């Protein structure tokens, strides 16, 4: 009745197209339990929204600041607030925001009220889609926009993973890595730099230093699952 | 089971029913269920008031003396840290002061305890028998001579909430004095000046990591 | 029903109404020592006396030890105090102990006769008018009367909770004294010295590294 | 009708095919008594799940050592960890039996008295320790994703996979011990040597397994 991830297949029973972005993909049956699916549905949106901002953020950083590698931006950035001053502010602000989001998930409607100003409240809403002040402008139908959000979100989640593994394998940002592919497309793919055959395994070298010195301490910087690289 | 109209320490949470809102400052906070038993809750309510009122006097007795010294006011006790007041030389030895203290506090504390056991039974002066507190007082809120200006005749419910709120904040402040003095080795207002001088590099994380 | 071992079969003799009325009944009697009701009554008295003596003894070791470390007092180690005290004493330990046996024996005998015939020490004329105060209460092991000056036991709503606190702290005190004896031989230091040494380096200073407790390792 | 370990031989009466991995294999009749069989079913699952963890841990670290990431061999890891990190062996050993003793004893008394650990005695937790079946705890803590709380048919398939992968891991761990004793090398050194010359580097030529050769 609806397009599927694998055309011609039959979606699992627990998937019926109610959710946006429901293309009948759950081969392991992780979402069969209703309670689990509610938590996983919330988690997918959060991962997707974080990934979309991060992928957009990384791309703009490279264009605006091509001289700084996004993978190194943690140590290269110097601000007066210092390391622990920034972390302390981030911890408390994120703890408040995340606990309130969490409470809505457990008990929907219980954190729609503004704690300080008694006249402001979020109108009733679905979990994961807090309207009101968070949605001043809605260009069109929500149902269509929800599909657009999750599809772009699932693409940005894969894009970030592509940035991480490309950075560790090439040591270059997403745009610089792309230009390397375009210069020599036949000699720049992962197949062109790695291969395993019976009796020999060749893997690229991790282009990230094993450790980073930062303000008098050493921060380990290991490549992700390097021993399992092709 | 707790009424949903009452304010909550954690909006949306389901809180115990025995904290029905009669006591002042009832926000339903009891994650360890210490006050579940009504008999113990009665004692804890008084203990919270007693520790709260001594903490408020103690905190005010540690900041104002230090604030006055910083301003420039001069008096023999000026410039002495609250944790060095014991060694200071007074008109009498500290041992004799302690002895007088316990005798005086035995009288007033046993008078207060008598009211808690049997409210209204300690409202009369034992020497000048004419003097007496009003018969309507409750344990923890004597009134009468203890409320000469009659503030208790106004919005008592709000005033009790203000008292416990300031009291709970004062109790945390005194706990901060012990922790801050033990780790920084300086007076509380000197610690505040250090934080205001450079807030971003003077957090407890910065300070304790250096001492680590 | 609280149990020392959730899911185990509670002994039948600890599930009777009489046994469940004892303070600290968590169904713990693997050896079946208290299976006989008469024996359980006697062992309940023994546990209370051990509890109260251990609490006083452990408090007499731990509080002076903590104050000695803080400098408020100067008391020797609990295992050296007997020698230090006797040197500055007015009597040899033999005469001191003999008097103790006479005085302790007298009060212990009166308690003993009360266990056999509860309330019997109130026999008129036996004591010089004081026997009226020696009848005890309805519960064996809780004499009350002159033994409860503040009258805390008269509060019925708090009686069960008071008894549970006494037995719980008493059982803890007994294990603490057994810990003092074992730690004295294993480490050759004081109880507070052992606590400080553990806190200084918990992962390398404990009983697995004292060279005595675990010889196979 | 179901496939059996020895085609043609009828399965024994006490193996009726309900349990996962039931192939009628019990030639010594060790699980004939139903109460003994329940205990053995859990013993096989505990062995299998520990072997699966051990096989995956040995394999991963062996790969790291092979590709020169600095990992020790599984038969050398114990010495390297304590010496490198300055860890007292007896202290680590004692902590292990405290934590395993607590978890194992609670598992032990759920077998003796099912559902007895769900009364709330442990920190007030009730449902997470109720248990679902003999050897299959379930619940939010042991099954956070609730894969046993969804499709029943899917759940039965996972049980078949778990025990079969568990039996294979148990055999593999036996292989690691036997191969280390025979060759003195790591599992992937053995695999690499076999692949280089399969016909001439195998157990028949290691000088130990076939002494008469
Ligand atoms: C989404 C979060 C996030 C991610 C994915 C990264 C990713 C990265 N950072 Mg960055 N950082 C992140 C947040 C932050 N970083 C920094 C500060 C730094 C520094 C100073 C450095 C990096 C570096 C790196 C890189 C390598 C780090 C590594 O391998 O560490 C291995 C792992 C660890 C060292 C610890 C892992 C901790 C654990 C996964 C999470 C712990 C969670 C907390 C307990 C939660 C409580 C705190 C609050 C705030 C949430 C990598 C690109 C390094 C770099 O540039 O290398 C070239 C580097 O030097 N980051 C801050 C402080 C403002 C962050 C705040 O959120
Ligand atoms: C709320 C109750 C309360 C609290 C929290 C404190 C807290 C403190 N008093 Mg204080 N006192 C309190 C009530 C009282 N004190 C005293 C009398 C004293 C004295 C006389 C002294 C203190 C000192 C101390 C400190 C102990 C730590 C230390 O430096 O040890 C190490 C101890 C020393 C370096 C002091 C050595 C010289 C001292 C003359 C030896 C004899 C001290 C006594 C044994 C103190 C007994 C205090 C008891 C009765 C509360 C600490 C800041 C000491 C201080 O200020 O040290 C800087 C101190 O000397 N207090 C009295 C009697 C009026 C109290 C009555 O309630
Ligand atoms: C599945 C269990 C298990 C097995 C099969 C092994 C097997 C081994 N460990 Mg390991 N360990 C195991 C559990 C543990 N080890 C350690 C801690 C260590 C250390 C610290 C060391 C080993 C070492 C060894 C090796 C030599 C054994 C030995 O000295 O035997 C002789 C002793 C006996 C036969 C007595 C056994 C009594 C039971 C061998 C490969 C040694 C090694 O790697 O040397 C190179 C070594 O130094 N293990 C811990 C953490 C407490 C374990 C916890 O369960
Ligand atoms: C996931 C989010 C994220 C994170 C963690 C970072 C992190 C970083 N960015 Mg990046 N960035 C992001 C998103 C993100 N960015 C996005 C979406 C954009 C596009 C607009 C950019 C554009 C950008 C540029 C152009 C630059 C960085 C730079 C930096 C670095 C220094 C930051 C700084 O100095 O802040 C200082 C902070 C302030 C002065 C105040 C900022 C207040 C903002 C605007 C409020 C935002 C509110 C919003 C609702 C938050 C949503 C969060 C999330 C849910 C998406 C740091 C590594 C700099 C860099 O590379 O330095 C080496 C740099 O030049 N970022
Ligand atoms: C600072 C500590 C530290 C360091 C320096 C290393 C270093 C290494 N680890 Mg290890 N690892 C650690 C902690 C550490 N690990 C912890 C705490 C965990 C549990 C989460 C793991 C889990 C782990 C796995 C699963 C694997 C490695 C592997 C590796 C190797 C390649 C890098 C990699 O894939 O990392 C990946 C590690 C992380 C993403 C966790 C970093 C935590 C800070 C390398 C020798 C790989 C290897 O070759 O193993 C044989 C590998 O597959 N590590
Ligand atoms: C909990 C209440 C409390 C307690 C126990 C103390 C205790 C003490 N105060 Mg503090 N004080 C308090 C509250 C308290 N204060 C309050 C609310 C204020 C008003 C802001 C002050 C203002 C104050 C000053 C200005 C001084 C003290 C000083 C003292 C010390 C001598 C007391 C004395 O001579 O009394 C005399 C008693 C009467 C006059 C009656 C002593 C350690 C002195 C000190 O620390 O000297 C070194 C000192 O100079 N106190
Ligand atoms: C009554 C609340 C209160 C206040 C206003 C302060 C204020 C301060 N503390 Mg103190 N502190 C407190 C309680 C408080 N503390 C308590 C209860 C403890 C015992 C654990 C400590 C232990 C402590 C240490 C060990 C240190 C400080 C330090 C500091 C400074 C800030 C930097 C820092 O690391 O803070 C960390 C403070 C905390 C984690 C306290 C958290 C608990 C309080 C009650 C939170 C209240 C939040 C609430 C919204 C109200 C806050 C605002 C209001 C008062 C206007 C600053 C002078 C540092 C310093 O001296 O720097 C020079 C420092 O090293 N405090
Ligand atoms: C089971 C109980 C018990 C026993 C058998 C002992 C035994 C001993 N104690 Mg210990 N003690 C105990 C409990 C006990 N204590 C408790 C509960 C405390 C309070 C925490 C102490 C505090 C304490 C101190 C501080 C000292 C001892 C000392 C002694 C030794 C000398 C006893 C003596 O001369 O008594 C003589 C006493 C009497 C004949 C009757 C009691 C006299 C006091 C002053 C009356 C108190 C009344 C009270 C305040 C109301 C001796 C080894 C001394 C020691 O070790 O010296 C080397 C020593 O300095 N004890
Ligand atoms: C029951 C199985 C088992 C056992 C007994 C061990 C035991 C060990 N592993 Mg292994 N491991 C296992 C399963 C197991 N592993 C699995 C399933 C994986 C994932 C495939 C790994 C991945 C792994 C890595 C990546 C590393 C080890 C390492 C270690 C050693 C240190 C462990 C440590 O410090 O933990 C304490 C850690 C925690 C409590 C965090 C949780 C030790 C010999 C380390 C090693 O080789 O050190 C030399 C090491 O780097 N293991
Ligand atoms: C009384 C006591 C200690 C008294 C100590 C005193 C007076 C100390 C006094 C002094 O220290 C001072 C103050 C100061 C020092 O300078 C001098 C001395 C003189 C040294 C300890 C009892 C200590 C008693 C102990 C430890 C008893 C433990 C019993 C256990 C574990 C029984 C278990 C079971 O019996 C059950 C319950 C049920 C069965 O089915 C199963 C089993 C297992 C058999």
């Amino acid at each position: 009745s609806r397009p599927l991830w694998l055309p011609g297949s039959t979606p699992p029973a627990h998937l019926k197209g109610d959710l946006p972005g429901d293309f009948g993909f759950d081969p392991l049956g992780l979402g069969a339990n209703a309670e689990s699916l509610k938590w996983f549905k919330e988690s997918e949106l959060v991962h997707s929204r974080w990934a979309m901002a991060a992928v957009a953020g990384i791309l703009v950083q490279e264009i605006v600041r091509p001289d700084v590698f996004w993978y190194n931006a943690g140590k290269e950035v110097e601000s007066p607030l210092g390391p622990l001053g920034l972390l302390a502010v981030e911890f408390f602000l994120m703890h408040w925001v995340e606990v309130r989001r969490w409470q809505d998930l457990r008990k929907p409607g219980s954190v729609d009220q503004d704690p300080i100003f008694s006249q402001y409240k979020l109108p009733p809403h679905e979990v994961g889609y807090p309207g009101g002040v968070f949605a001043p402008f809605i260009p069109g139908d929500l149902a269509e926009l929800k599909v657009k959000e999750i599809k772009n979100g699932r693409l940005a989640m894969l894009a970030f993973v592509g940035f991480v593994m490309a950075a560790q394998v090439t040591g270059k940002g997403p745009i610089a890595a792309l230009q390397e592919h375009l210069a020599d497309p036949w000699g720049t793919t992962i197949f062109s730099k790695a291969a395993v055959v019976p009796g020999q395994a060749v893997a690229p070298p991790c282009k990230i230093p094993a450790s980073v010195s930062y303000k008098g301490i050493e921060i380990p910087t290991p490549c992700f699952l390097q021993g399992l690289w092709p | 089971k707790r009424d949903a109209a009452l304010p909550s320490w954690m909006p949306g949470a389901d809180l115990p029913g025995y904290l029905n809102g009669t006591l002042p400052g009832d926000f339903g906070f009891d994650p360890l269920y210490l006050g579940q038993d009504p008999v113990k809750l009665k004692w804890y309510a008084q203990a919270e008031l007693m520790n709260a009122r001594f903490a408020m006097l103690a905190v005010a007795g540690i900041l104002v003396p230090e604030l006055l010294s910083n301003i420039g006011f001069s008096w023999p006790g000026a410039g002495v840290a609250w944790y060095d007041a014991g060694k200071f030389e007074y008109f009498a030895p500290a041992s004799s002061l302690f002895g007088v203290q316990m005798l005086l506090f035995a009288w007033v504390e046993i008078r207060r305890y008598q009211d808690f056991v049997k409210p209204g039974s300690a409202n009369q002066d034992p020497i000048f028998t004419n003097n007496k507190l009003p018969d309507g007082n409750e344990p923890g809120y004597p009134g009468g001579i203890f409320d000469p200006f009659g503030w208790s005749k106004g919005d008592i419910k709000s005033l009790k909430l203000k008292e416990i709120k300031n009291g709970r904040l004062a109790m945390l402040a005194f706990a901060g004095f012990i922790g801050q003095a033990y780790t920084t080795g300086t007076t509380p207002l000197k610690n505040l000046s250090t934080h205001l001088a450079d807030p971003w590099s003077t957090t407890v994380w910065q300070n304790d990591l250096a001492r680590l | 029903r609280q149990s020392w071992l959730p899911g185990s079969q509670i002994p039948a003799h600890l599930d009777t109404p009489a046994a469940q009325a004892l303070a600290g009944n968590f169904g713990f009697d693997p050896l079946g020592l208290g299976k006989d009701p008469v024996a359980l009554r006697w062992y309940q008295q023994a546990e209370l006396i051990h509890c109260r003596t251990a609490m006083a003894g452990v408090a007499g070791i731990l509080i002076p030890g903590l104050l000695t470390k803080a400098g408020a007092l100067n008391v020797p180690e609990w295992y050296d105090a007997g020698k230090v005290a006797i040197e500055n004493s007015f009597a040899p330990w033999g005469s001191l102990l003999a008097v103790q046996l006479f005085l302790c024996g007298f009060v212990e005998a009166k308690r003993w006769q009360d266990i056999r015939k509860p309330g019997s020490q109130g026999e008129p004329g036996s004591f010089l008018g004081f026997e009226a105060s020696l009848k005890g209460t309805s519960e064996l092991g809780y004499p009350g009367g002159p033994f409860d000056p503040l009258g805390l036991s008269k509060e019925a709503d708090k009686w069960a909770d008071w008894k549970l606190k006494e037995v719980k702290n008493g059982r803890l005190a007994m294990l603490a004294f057994l810990g003092f004896v074992a730690q004295k031989y294993a480490t050759g230091a004081g109880p507070v010295d052992n606590l400080a040494a553990h806190l200084k380096d918990p992962w390398h200073v404990n009983y697995a590294t004292n060279g005595v407790s675990l010889p196979f390792l | 009708v179901r496939p059996v370990w020895f085609p043609g031989n009828p399965p024994p009466a006490h193996l009726d095919g309900s349990l996962a991995g039931d192939y009628g294999f019990d030639p010594l009749f060790l699980g004939q008594e139903p109460q003994t069989l329940k205990w053995y079913v859990q013993a096989e699952l505990v062995h299998g799940r520990f072997a699966m963890l051990g096989a995956a841990g040995i394999i991963l670290t062996s790969i790291g050592a092979k590709v020169g990431l600095g990992f020790p061999e599984w038969y050398d890891a114990g010495k390297v960890v304590v010496e490198k990190n300055n860890i007292d062996f007896p202290t680590l050993m004692v902590i292990q039996f405290y934590l395993m003793g607590w978890a194992e004893t609670k598992r032990w008394y759920d077998f003796k008295n099912p559902g007895s650990q769900a009364d709330g005695s442990f920190l007030g937790f009730t449902e997470e320790f109720k248990g679902l079946e003999n050897g299959y705890p379930g619940g939010r803590f042991f099954d956070p994703m609730g894969l046993s709380r969804g499709d029943a048919a899917k759940y039965q398939e996972y049980k078949q996979k778990e025990v079969k992968n568990g039996r294979l891991a148990m055999i593999a761990c036996l292989g690691f011990a036997a191969q280390y004793a025979a060759t003195g090398k790591g599992p992937l050194d053995n695999l690499a040597d076999h692949l280089a010359d399969p016909n001439h580097v195998n157990f028949a030529t290691n000088g130990v397994s076939i002494p008469i050769a």
